[PDB]
């Protein structure tokens, strides 16, 4: 909030999307959106509970 | 027809509809089925039973004499 | 006259069916159409306010959209195909040696159906639902047909996969209207034939097809239990391997007896 | 005109045959979709402090 | 194609109320044990209906959504009926199979109706029977229909943030599983309270559940409800709703209108099923 | 974990006892307290290893205070909350034994 970044909390989810719908193809694109709306913080929270 | 966590649960829903039309509400009394299969190890237990496939024809390995007929 | 009747139909036009979704005002009604999108529509003085209630089908015009008359309910084209199965009949003793299994079967089924009045004495909850399980060939479907004939009540006889459709959401609609129909028709007895993969587990790591399974499965339990409860009207669940089903179908109370046919 | 128009900009139409009228005063960012459905408000160091 | 009139919230319902035009059918007396969880369901439902402001004056964060989880049969849904009967507020019985996609725009429109109705004639309870067919831990999201189910759940998230700061009771939902749940639904601010329901419970909480279904039915002077408490120790609530129901069927083979212990132990033997917690497979004492 | 892409490692340890007292205070800034409650005294009753445990002690104190229906959160509710949350530590998964090999 101080730095004025977009706080993008990812969580290892397929529910946050509904427009591409898999995480693999949303690595380039997530970067490109965070560059549109830069500055940004991509908080990719991995969990590793998945499977 | 016990499958978990895969899309063979889509596959069996076209198997059960066939077994529905081989249950007797007739319409399988002159309407018949031939079936060829190459593997007889994985056939459904609801097709082992008679009322579905009734007559069970084995196809052998040809005998001595039979091979000569086939060639000819 | 055979052609005069055709003239009179021809110079008329069709009607388009709705049902009263919600009353708004005296002359304005909200309907949800059988084709879909909701409208606000009017009324003639050919219908009364005391003659309309909700879920009652109404006519509309396709040129002004106004109700002229009350319309009876609708019921699937699909469920009429199930009432046309009745063949495969057998006598009341039609399973040799499993006659004992008939006795167990009627205690849930035939006796409270005919007289709920003796079970008031007992003081227990209204009997509902049974599972037949056993290896193929033991006349689980035959026992289904035999309790259909002998009781002689309204009967279906649902294929597992003639209540599935391409669209995921029409598959839910059919059985919703199938339980409604069973309540319109005293002693309607419902054989689900070969449930395995339409009442199966949560699965959902395979195809998208597996989400239609759930969707349909919830439907069954909500009819059976909620602010709808069935004591007139009986469930026979025929399955070909016992442990194929969701645990909610392994929870007796919808399915009170799990009868083994040896 | 074409120099007031750029990609990913929402517009309003008066359908005289789909005649572009004005820009729309609303857009929903596609990055904001992810963030919405997550749903996060802002924090500072009194939520960490100590 | 212009806006010619406006419509009240009340009208244009998905379905009309069931809680000030009907009355829930199951009372809190038909719930036996889970007394620890009963202190919690009157915290979760009853106190935000009579007055939300009690929380405000303390300054403690409210509970928002109610999550019921457990293996099925443990009376999650029965309990919803229960506290709605005691509080005597509005209740709306909808399901997610009345929300499911059928037309374009069906999904969002149908989610919105129920919240509008609840808020206008608040304080209200919204019940969604289950959310296991909408909310699934995983989605393929490579087909149009899987993104429709997702549109329906996403609206539900949006309406849930909307529902907050209101004297309504935030949506009730139950789940039969642990892998129906996503890490964006159980977030606090969406589902705050997670009321447990085990298949474990202790000897006291098994004990009350037998006695209530015996209160419903006739009994004999030789009927024992308390000889069943220790036979099995992994029970759910409605597996007892079957054993008792079956005792009234075995009795009718006799032509009896009281329940015998012969009837009740013969029904005990079935519906339990394979269990390894019971005292015969136990030699670790 | 390839060497050179990790130039900062932020380990959050289990709370200190100066830190653990302030977590109790953070939550209490929305709440009403009966004057004289030290959440440092409660912190010496706690031993902890996560600041999740102390968030549950505050939630419990205001729900005990809700049960009473008093505006203030009273001081015995913070006594009861620590023992209630510790029972809850033995029921989410055991972790404090001292019983080791
Ligand atoms: N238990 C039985 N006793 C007497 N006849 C039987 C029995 N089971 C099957 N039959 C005979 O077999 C015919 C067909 O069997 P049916 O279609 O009833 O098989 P099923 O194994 O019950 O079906 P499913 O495999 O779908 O459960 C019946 O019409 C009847 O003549
Ligand atoms: N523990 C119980 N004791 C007595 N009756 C019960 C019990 N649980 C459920 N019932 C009765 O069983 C019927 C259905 O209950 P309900 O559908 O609420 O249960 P549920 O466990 O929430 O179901 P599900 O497995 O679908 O989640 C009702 O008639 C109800 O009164
Ligand atoms: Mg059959
Ligand atoms: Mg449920």
């Amino acid at each position: 909030h101080h730095t004025d970044c977009k706080f993008i909390r990812v969580s290892g989810a397929e529910l946050v999307q509904k427009y591409i719908g898999e995480g693999s193809r949303m690595v380039r694109e997530l970067f490109v959106m965070a560059r549109e709306h830069a500055p940004s913080i991509i908080f990719m929270d991995e969990i590793d509970s998945i499977g | 027809f016990d499958s978990e966590k895969s899309g063979d649960r889509e596959v069996q829903r076209t198997m059960l509809e066939l077994l529905n039309q081989l249950d007797g509400f007739s319409s399988d009394d002159r309407v018949k089925v031939l079936a060829a299969t190459n593997r007889v190890d994985v056939l459904d237990p609801a097709l082992l039973r008679s009322g579905r496939l009734d007559r069970k024809i084995e196809f052998p390995l040809p005998s001595e004499d039979s091979r000569a007929q086939i060639l000819q | 006259d055979k052609t005069e009747n055709d003239i009179k139909a021809l110079q008329s036009i069709g009607q388009l069916i709705g049902e009263v979704m919600k009353e708004l005002s005296e002359e304005k009604y909200i309907v949800k159409a059988s084709s879909g999108p909701r409208y606000i529509v009017g009324v003639r003085n050919s219908v009364d306010r005391s003659k309309l209630k909700k879920g009652v089908r109404v006519t509309l015009d396709i040129t002004t959209l106004t109700i002229m008359r009350i319309l009876p309910r609708e019921t699937d084209p699909l469920v009429y195909n199930m009432t046309s199965f009745e063949q495969g009949e057998i006598t009341f003793d039609g399973i040799g040696g499993l006659t004992e299994q008939i006795r167990e079967l009627r205690e849930v089924i035939e006796l409270p159906l005919k007289n709920p009045e003796i079970f008031q004495r007992v003081g227990i909850k209204p009997p509902k639902g049974v599972l037949l399980y056993g290896p193929p060939g033991t006349g689980k479907t035959l026992l289904a047909k035999a309790v259909a004939a002998t009781i002689g009540a309204n009967f279906i006889f649902s294929p597992a996969s003639g209540i599935v459709d391409k669209y995921i959401g029409e598959s839910a609609r059919i059985i919703r209207e199938m339980f409604a129909y069973a309540k319109e028709h005293e002693p309607c007895i419902i054989f689900m034939d070969e449930v395995d993969a339409i009442g199966g587990r949560r699965f959902s790591e395979g195809t998208s097809a597996d989400r239609e399974i759930q969707r349909t499965l919830m439907e069954l339990l909500t009819q059976m239990d909620g602010f709808d409860n069935l004591g007139q009207t009986k469930i026979i669940m025929a399955t070909n391997r016992p442990d194929t089903l969701d645990p909610a179908l392994l929870r007796p109370g919808r399915l009170d007896r799990k009868v083994e046919i040896p | 005109n074409v120099k007031d128009l750029k990609a990913s900009q929402r517009v309003c139409l008066r359908s005289d045959s789909y005649m572009l009228h004005k820009v729309l005063e609303n857009k929903a960012d596609p990055l904001v979709s992810l963030m919405m459905v997550e749903k996060v408000p802002d924090s500072t160091y009194d939520m960490v402090g100590g | 194609n212009a806006l010619v009139d406006i419509l009240p919230p009340d009208s244009d319902s998905s379905i009309s109320v069931m809680g000030e035009n009907e009355k829930p059918d199951v009372t809190y007396a038909d719930v036996g044990g889970l007394d620890m969880q009963k202190q919690e369901i009157r915290e979760a439902v009853e106190l935000p209906l009579v007055q939300a402001d009690l929380y405000e004056q303390i300054g403690i964060d409210p509970p928002r959504g109610v999550l019921l989880y457990g293996p099925p049969g443990t009376g999650k849904t029965m309990l919803v009926k229960a506290v709605a009967n005691s509080t005597k507020a509005a209740f709306i019985r909808v399901n997610g199979s009345e929300f499911v996609h059928k037309y374009l725009g069906e999904g969002p429109r149908m989610v919105r109706d129920v919240f509008r109705l609840a808020r206008e004639n608040a304080p209200s309870i919204i019940f969604i029977d289950e959310v296991d067919s909408i909310a699934t831990k995983r989605f393929d999201a490579q087909t149009g229909s899987d993104r429709e189910v997702q549109r329906i759940l996403i609206e539900l998230l949006t309406q849930m943030d909307g529902f907050d700061q209101s004297t309504n009771v935030k949506v009730i939902m139950a789940t039969n599983r642990a892998d129906t749940l996503d890490p964006a639904l159980l977030r606090p601010g969406r589902l705050d309270r997670k009321i447990e329901f085990p298949s474990l419970r202790d000897r006291r909480e098994r004990r009350l559940i037998f006695g209530t279904i015996a209160s419903k039915m006739s009994l004999a002077p030789e009927a024992d409800l308390d000889s069943l408490i220790i036979r099995n120790d992994s029970l759910s609530g409605a597996v007892i709703a079957a054993i008792m129901q079956e005792a009234g069927l075995r009795a009718v083979r006799k032509n009896r209108y009281v329940i015998l212990q012969s009837d009740l132990e013969e029904a005990y033997a079935t519906q339990v099923k394979t269990d390894n917690t019971v005292d015969k497979f136990d030699f670790y004492k | 974990l390839r060497p050179g892409r990790i130039d900062r490692k932020i380990e959050f340890p289990p709370p200190s006892v100066a830190a653990r007292a302030e977590i109790l205070r953070i939550h209490s800034r929305k709440m009403n307290l009966t004057r004289g409650i030290n959440l440092r005294k409660v912190a010496e009753k706690m031993n902890g290893c996560s600041g999740a445990d102390v968030k549950g002690v505050c939630t419990e104190a205001g729900m005990y205070a809700l049960r009473e229906r008093r505006i203030h959160v009273t001081q015995e509710d913070f006594e009861l909350a620590v023992g209630k949350v510790m029972n809850k530590n033995q029921e989410t998964a055991i972790s404090v034994a001292k019983l080791f090999k």
